[PDB]
């Protein structure tokens, strides 16, 4: 800014930048899909685990 | 910034052609006569210092 | 303000004293003013015309003094006052010229303001003698694996970069400058080569590219670009390496190290030719001036690795010669080849065959060479020289029923050749040169598929950095490969090859 001697636009774009400073807001969208996915996955994982462990001892 | 620097070069060149106009004004004046005397006495001082 | 800077400039003009010797041009043709006056002129003294043109006085004839105009002929005209500046050609030398693109006069052609300099020293200063030098013993790594191993580069020594036209000769050179950033970053003055690139006859478009690449790689802060562009006249072109050398001499005098790259003396030759022929001085072989041998020899002997009495310093040099049709026979190449101590011969065929750097190992030689090779790098690349030598001999055998021995050579040789390819404008640290070559030497790369060599290389390096950057740090700092390191390194290569 101290480079520009025509400064009356650096204050403008500074204020515009600081205005739109939360340019994009927070996202956690993996919290409904991750838990649902975890349930189906967990169910299947434990089933497989128990099955093959059982077979090993058999 | 880029245009600011360009504008500075342009201003300098505007004032350059204005300087040519002032040079023509100076050579118009009988300062053209009076400064010959100034050169003369200055050279007298210079050449005596030799 | 624009007004204030102009006001300072007008204010900075004020008065003068006796113009010691006037001249009046007798005849001006071909940039060869022949002046009547200047009775007490010193040889090659700088003289200032009415037009403000500057000149040198190559011919001091018995009644006329033949000024050579540094400027265009248009500005000078007959009968002009020829003021005698009274100072033989000298250029500011000092420390401030680092990161300043200056022309031969020393005027910043990039407008980086008045030069900060500690002396103005003549550009005709004569080289240090026999006893004022002490033999080379300090490497300069270029970050090009082939250059560093196949033709190791020392300090104060000179080797050609003699090769075919526009094979990006400047690129091979520029790479060296980039590698100097690593050593430069360090604080030790031992580790500081202050490079000077001397752009002779090079088009302003080329110098723009040069400037940007150097700025891009942050190189300007140990770089000086002495610029004598194509447009710049034959006196400037003539004095351009001489001027550059003087800048280097200041660094050398301070006992520091630096690398001055004269690119290309072929255009220097042309300028001397222009001067001599136009001054009607006796012509000579291949229409190059009679004393062209003398010119080139003067420049190239300035480069010196100084003695310890003169507090060992250096001025490493790398002249670039452009061969016209690859003719080493040609008079300007023959002379330079004789004067220099080693040559690196880039070869167009190799460039076309995609080998970049396109250095032809056979026609590259160093007469100082392995004397200033890193000890580690020396150890792991004696083998490399011999293998490539064999690969060359067994090259023609690449047309069926081929002996197992020849086929072994071919596999090893092809992989090595592929390994020595490098993406130009990326230099490679010595601590990463040493591992790659070790692998090749141990022939573990022989197994790796030709297509996969490129992928292998980067992977091996990342693998080494992950696996043991302790080893790498040891290699960097010890600089001498202990049996334990060579052991570990072999293991590491084997392990890496396994993945």
């Amino acid at each position: 800014r101290s480079v520009l001697k025509n400064t009356s636009v650096i204050d403008k774009i500074e204020s515009y930048v600081k205005q739109y400073k939360p340019v994009k807001i927070d996202a956690s969208k993996q919290l409904q899909v991750i838990e649902s996915f975890e349930k189906h996955a967990m169910t299947n994982a434990k089933e497989t685990e128990s099955l093959v462990s059982k077979e090993l001892k058999d | 910034v880029r245009y600011e620097a360009s504008l500075r070069q342009l201003e300098q060149r505007q004032l350059a052609k204005s300087v040519i106009s002032r040079v023509q004004s100076e050579l118009g004046n009988p300062k053209f006569q009076e400064k010959v005397l100034q050169q003369s006495i200055s050279e007298i001082e210079q050449l005596l210092s030799k | 303000e624009v007004s204030s800077i102009l006001e300072e400039r007008i204010k900075g003009v004020s008065d003068e004293a006796n113009l010691n010797e006037t001249g009046r041009v007798l005849a001006v043709g071909d940039g060869i003013a022949r002046v009547f006056g200047l009775n007490n002129i010193q040889a090659e003294e700088l003289v200032e015309f009415s037009s403000g043109v500057k000149g040198m006085a190559l011919n001091l004839e018995p009644g006329q003094v033949g000024i050579v105009l540094f400027g265009s002929d248009r500005l000078v005209k007959e009968g002009e006052l020829v003021k005698r500046t009274g100072n033989i050609v000298d250029v500011p030398v000092g420390p401030g010229l680092l990161g300043r693109v200056v022309d031969a006069l020393g005027n910043p052609i990039d407008g980086k303001g008045p030069i900060d300099a500690a002396g103005r020293s003549r550009a005709q200063v004569k080289a240090p003698g026999i006893l004022p030098r002490r033999s080379v013993h300090e490497p300069v790594q270029t970050g090009l694996k082939a250059v560093d191993a196949l033709v190791p580069i020392g300090r104060g020594q000179r080797e050609l970069i003699i090769g075919d036209r526009q094979t990006g000769k400047t690129a091979v050179a520029l790479d060296t400058i980039l590698n100097q950033k690593r050593w430069n970053n360090g604080s030790d003055e031992s580790k500081k080569l202050y490079c000077v690139y001397v752009a002779v006859g090079q088009k302003r478009s080329t110098v723009a590219q040069l400037v940007q690449t150097l700025e891009q790689h942050d190189a300007m802060k140990y770089s000086i670009i002495v610029a004598a562009t194509a447009s710049e006249a034959a006196p400037l072109q003539y004095l351009a390496p001489f001027t550059a050398a003087s800048i280097g001499e200041w660094f050398r005098d301070n006992g520091k190290h630096a690398l001055i790259v004269y690119d290309d003396l072929s255009k220097q030759a042309v300028a001397y030719r222009q001067l001599s022929l136009l001054l009607r001085r006796p012509p000579g072989r291949e229409a190059y001036p009679g004393d062209v041998f003398y010119l080139h020899s003067r420049l190239l002997e300035r480069a010196a690795k100084l003695s310890e009495k003169e507090g060992s310093g250096s001025l490493t040099a790398l002249p670039v010669i452009e061969t016209q049709g690859g003719d080493v026979s040609a008079y300007i190449p023959t002379n330079v080849i004789s004067i220099t101590d080693g040559q690196i011969f880039l070869e167009a065929e190799l460039f076309y065959k995609g080998i970049r750097p396109a250095i032809n190992v056979g026609l590259s030689v160093s007469r100082v060479g392995s004397a200033a090779q890193v000890k580690a790098l020396k150890q792991v690349a004696g083998s490399l020289k011999l293998f490539l030598a064999q690969y060359r001999e067994v090259a023609a055998f690449a047309q069926s029923d081929l002996d197992a021995s020849t086929k072994q050579t071919l596999v090893r040789g092809e992989r090595l050749t592929q390994l020595l390819k490098q993406n130009q404008y990326s230099p490679l640290a010595t601590e990463e040169q040493v591992p790659l070559i070790y692998a090749g030497v141990n022939g573990h790369l022989d197994g790796i598929e030709l297509s996969r060599i490129g992928e292998f290389e980067s992977s091996f390096l990342s693998y080494l950095k992950s696996n043991h950057n302790e080893l790498l740090t040891e290699i960097r700092e010890k600089g001498e490969l202990s049996k334990e390191l060579l052991a570990s390194l072999k293991s590491a290569t084997e392990s890496f090859v396994a993945t």
